[PDB]
């Protein structure tokens, strides 16, 4: 098999800036290389075909080059419709193979997040699970670790997190952690602490609840 | 103007089959090579099979050798994923793509996809999974009682333990939309889902305006309203 290997993962841009990503594959395939263009809930869409061949009805901003195992993607002047995730796909051998994408994300300045810390409800408790959640809201970049502490010991494996796609309005992203514990477990301790890592924190803040 | 549009996705115990259809109006499917694709949540493409536009050619993908039948019948202008001993693993949208002709010369069958795919559905999608439908629980993420007078405040609505896919969560029946984030949802352990909806909201409104998020799970017919309040 060929293995696509897309670079970089991720791209912070501007419109107007010019940026370019690369495809490399693992063995020759001469110039049996596509590009597409793919958005959050929508399919695909083919920008370039045989390496750098442009496909009707996509904008001439786009270009493709190489041919062998180096391939780039360039698209010159980024207009707002074209943050999204670009994939290569190998088309000279089976099985067809695709690099891993390169995500393209409005660049803007550092925000950090706003912290809250929710306790279980009442009602959850009656069911025997206990659900903590901390928000990290409308911080940028995306990046950011999230600690939970129950009468400051640290928690591990008992906890999972969600991240909303880049606001269109402010391309800031949201994250969600939610620490899930027994209804016995939950009794057991008063502390509860949410500790937030991110650039735009000189430190990192807590928000923490005490049981009842 | 061409359209093509797969049908047959929906839920499947581990191990049992399902039928998927792709059917385009515009041209004719014979006159081209089709592929099935798909997509598994918050994954990249993955090629699945592929077919001439005769039918005498086929390949698959080893991860489902054995398993899936790709077919096609150019009488009624359709392309078909015949899936069997179906896994958790495959659970994904499932995409049906024409592959793109030549500009001048042909492709062959053999080689028939070596011009990417031109045409795609919007895909149709599968789930694997030995969980049973399932409404969800709504719990209130309550506004702290240290919310900043005259500062921003933040609540939200936990929904716990559904399945399947999908949910959709408004505030205040459409009123409030502004600082709405509903995040993904997360597959837990138990095999149901789970999501938050949060908000923010002036510090000073919660002594007065009410909020209540509007949950709606259509696989259940199941709606839920639940009022967040602060906690006395």
């Amino acid at each position: 098999d060929i293995q696509m290997t897309q670079s970089p993962s991720s791209l912070s841009a501007s419109v107007g800036d010019r940026v370019t990503i690369t495809c490399r594959a693992s063995q020759r395939i001469r110039n049996y290389l596509n590009w597409y263009q793919q958005k959050p809930g929508r399919a695909p869409k083919l920008l370039i075909y045989t390496a750098s061949k442009l496909q009707g009805g996509v904008p001439s901003r786009f270009s493709g080059s190489g041919s062998g195992t180096d391939f780039t993607l360039t698209i010159n002047s980024l207009q707002p419709e074209d943050f999204a995730t670009y994939y290569c796909q190998q088309s000279h051998e089976t099985p067809l193979t695709f690099g891993q994408g390169t995500k393209i994300e409005v660049r803007r300045t550092v925000a950090a997040p706003s912290v809250f810390i929710f306790p279980p409800s009442d009602e959850q408790l009656k069911s025997g699970t206990a659900s903590v959640v901390c928000l990290l809201n409308n911080f940028y970049p995306r990046e950011a670790k999230v600690q939970w502490k129950v009468d400051n010991a640290l928690q591990s494996g008992n906890s999972q997190e969600s991240v909303t796609e880049q606001d269109s309005k402010d391309s800031t992203y949201s994250l969600s952690s939610t620490l899930t514990l027994s209804k016995a477990d939950y009794e057991k301790h008063k502390v509860y602490a949410c500790e937030v890592t991110h650039q735009g924190l000189s430190s990192p803040v807590t928000k923490s609840f005490n049981r009842g | 103007e061409v359209q093509l549009v797969e049908s047959g996705g929906g839920l499947v115990k581990p191990g049992g089959s399902l039928r998927l259809s792709c059917e385009v109006s515009g041209f004719t499917f014979s006159d081209y090579h089709a592929t099935w694709l798909r997509q598994a949540p918050g994954k990249g493409l993955e090629w699945i099979s592929y077919i001439s536009g005769s039918g005498s050619t086929t390949y698959y993908a080893d991860a489902v050798k054995g398993r899936f039948t790709i077919s096609r019948d150019n009488a009624k202008n359709s392309v078909y994923l015949e899936m069997s001993s179906l896994r958790d693993e495959d659970t994904a949208v499932y995409y049906c793509a024409r592959t793109r002709l030549g500009d001048i010369v042909q492709a062959p069958g053999v080689i028939g996809y070596y011009y990417g795919m031109d045409v795609w559905g919007q895909g149709t999608t599968v789930t694997v999974s030995s969980a049973s439908t399932k409404g969800p629980s709504v719990f209130p993420l309550a506004p702290s009682s240290k919310s900043t007078s005259g500062g921003t405040a933040a609540l939200g609505c936990l929904v716990k333990d559904y399945f399947p896919e999908p949910v959709t969560v408004s505030w205040n029946s459409g009123a409030l939309t502004s600082g709405v984030h509903t995040f993904p949802a997360v597959l837990q352990s138990s095999g149901l889902y789970s999501l938050s909806s949060v908000v923010t909201v002036p510090s000073s409104s919660l002594g007065t305006q009410t909020y209540i998020c509007n949950v709606n799970h259509k696989p259940s017919n199941t709606k839920v309203d639940k009022k967040v309040e602060p906690k006395s």
